[PDB]
C-alpha cells in the first residue's frame, strides 16, 4: 500500500520476497481486510469515512 | 432423539454464518463429535459435514450470483480457508468458474443444495402462466446488503413509494408489481448491482401523476407463485422459493425483471397477505 | 398573590444481575443449551438455580453438553446449584 516507503512494491517484486505465491499472497491481504473488517477495530477508520 | 436434529438445524441454519464452525463446534450439542454425527446420518438421509460448507457454499452460491460484491468479499465471508479451495470445490458443484458464473445473466440452480428441515417443510405451490406486456408507473433505488436482507431492505422500497402517492390518490390500487434485476460487470465478472422497481398499476383512475417511467412488463414463461404470508413472511418465502424451488423443481429462470405481485387489497394486526412471484422462467 | 407567596418558601421553608431478568431461551448458550431447558417446564433462569443438576439432564432431549451450561454461567456469575432465590419472577412473566 505504500505506508513507510517511498515506491510501493509490487506482486512480483513481492514474487520473490516471501514466495513465488501470487494468489495466496493476495489472500493474505484478503485476510488483511477481514481480520480489520470486524466492527471493533473498523470505526477509528469510520470518522475519516465522510468522503 | 428425533426432536433433537430439527432444534439443531435452528440454531445451524442461524449459525450457518456466524461461527467458524467444524463438527467439533457442533459437537457441544448433547453428545460427542461422532454420536451427534451417528444421530444424524439416519434421521435425514443426508451427511452433515461435507454438505453443511457446501450447504454454506450453496448460501454462498446465491450470494455469488444475488449479492453485489467481489470475490474477495465473498472469499472467507461464508467462513472457508482459502479461495483457490474454495474455487476447486465450486467446480465440483457448478461446473463453472466464478468469474464466468457471475458473467452470464442465466442462473440455474445445478449446485444449490436446499434448506434442510427434519420437521413437516411447508411446500409451496406452482403454476405456469405466459403473461404480457403491460404498462405502469414506478421509481427505482438500489441496495447492497445481505442474503437475509433480500426483503429486509425491500420493505422500505415499496412503502415509501406507496405513501409518497397515496397522499395524492383517490383510490388504492390492489394489484403491487415489484421487479428486481441482476446486472453484472465489465471490469472483472465477479460483480453486479440491482436497481429495485415497484410500480403502480395503470387500474380504473386515469390520471396517475407518478415520478419514474412507463415500465412495459417483460413476456414470456412465467410461474404464478402464489402464497398465504404477510411480508416478513415473504422474506422467507423468497428465500424457500429461490433457495428451494428453483433447486427442488429443476427450474432455471430467465434473463429480466423477476415481477412480484404482491396485495395491498388487505391494508393493527399481523396481516396475512396474498402475493404471486412471477418469476420469467425459462423452462 | 399566591406567585409572591411561593416565592416567599424560600424563607419560610428553606430554613441483582441483569442477566437474571431474562428467561431460559434469553441468554445464548451453546447449540443445543438455550431451547432444551425451557422443555422440563423451567420457565426461568430464576427457577432453574432452585434446582440441581441431578434431576435434569437424564431426559433424552437434554445432552451432556446440554448440562455444562449450568456449571459455568453461575461460576461467571457467583450462585450455587439450588440457590432459591426471594424476589426472583418479573412483573408479567410467563412461557412461550
Amino acid at each position: 500500500f505504500g505506508i513507510d516507503m517511498n515506491t510501493d512494491y509490487t506482486l512480483e517484486e513481492v514474487g520473490k520476497q516471501f514466495d513465488v505465491t501470487r494468489e495466496r499472497i493476495r489472500q493474505i491481504e484478503a485476510k488483511a481486510l477481514r481480520k480489520l473488517r470486524h466492527p471493533s477495530r473498523s470505526e477509528v477508520l469510520r470518522s475519516f469515512l465522510d468522503d | 432423539q428425533a426432536g433433537i436434529i430439527r432444534d439443531l438445524l435452528i440454531w445451524l441454519e442461524g449459525h450457518l454464518d456466524q461461527p467458524l464452525s467444524l463438527d467439533n463446534v457442533a459437537a457441544k450439542a448433547g453428545y460427542s463429535k461422532w454420536h451427534l454425527q451417528r444421530m444424524f446420518k439416519d434421521v435425514t438421509g443426508h451427511a452433515i459435514g461435507a454438505y453443511i460448507r457446501a450447504r454454506r457454499l450453496s448460501k454462498s452460491a446465491v450470494a455469488l450470483r444475488l449479492t453485489a460484491r467481489p470475490i474477495l468479499d465473498i472469499a472467507l465471508q461464508y467462513r472457508f480457508d482459502s479461495q483457490q479451495t474454495f474455487t476447486r470445490a465450486f467446480k465440483k458443484q457448478f461446473a463453472q468458474t466464478p468469474a464466468l458464473y457471475r458473467r452470464s445473466p442465466e442462473w440455474s440452480a445445478f449446485g444449490i443444495r436446499p434448506p434442510l428441515r427434519l420437521g413437516e417443510f411447508t411446500m409451496p405451490e406452482h403454476k405456469f402462466v405466459t403473461l404480457e406486456d403491460t404498462p405502469l408507473i414506478g421509481v427505482t433505488q438500489s441496495y447492497s446488503c445481505s442474503l437475509e436482507q433480500i426483503s429486509d431492505f425491500r420493505h422500505e422500497m415499496r412503502y415509501q413509494f406507496w405513501h409518497d402517492f397515496l397522499g395524492n390518490a383517490p383510490t388504492i390500487p390492489p394489484v403491487l408489481y415489484g421487479l428486481n434485476e441482476t446486472r453484472p460487470s465489465q471490469d472483472k465478472d465477479d460483480e453486479q448491482e440491482v436497481f429495485y422497481t415497484t410500480a403502480l398499476a395503470q387500474d380504473q383512475a386515469d390520471g396517475y401523476v407518478l415520478t419514474g417511467h412507463p415500465v412495459m412488463l417483460q413476456g414470456g414463461e412465467y410461474v404464478m407463485f402464489t402464497y398465504e404470508g404477510l411480508g416478513t413472511g415473504v422474506q422467507e418465502f423468497i428465500l424457500t422459493v429461490y433457495g428451494t424451488c428453483m433447486p427442488m423443481l429443476n427450474l432455471t429462470r430467465r434473463k429480466g425483471q423477476d415481477i412480484e405481485r404482491y396485495y395491498p387489497a388487505e391494508d393493527d394486526r399481523p396481516i396475512n397477505l396474498r402475493c404471486e412471484l412471477l418469476i420469467p422462467i425459462r423452462r | 398573590a399566591t406567585i409572591l407567596a411561593e416565592q416567599l418558601e424560600a424563607f419560610v421553608d428553606l430554613r441483582f444481575d441483569p442477566i437474571l431478568l431474562r428467561p431460559v431461551d434469553d441468554l445464548e448458550l451453546t447449540v443445543r443449551s438455550a431451547n432444551c431447558l425451557k422443555a422440563e417446564a423451567i420457565h426461568y433462569i430464576g427457577d432453574l438455580v432452585q434446582r440441581t443438576e441431578v434431576e435434569l439432564l437424564k431426559t433424552p432431549n437434554l445432552g451432556k453438553k446440554s448440562l455444562t451450561e449450568i456449571k459455568d454461567v453461575l461460576a461467571s456469575r457467583g450462585l450455587s446449584l439450588g440457590m432459591r432465590l426471594e424476589n426472583w419472577p418479573p412483573a408479567s412473566i410467563a412461557d412461550e
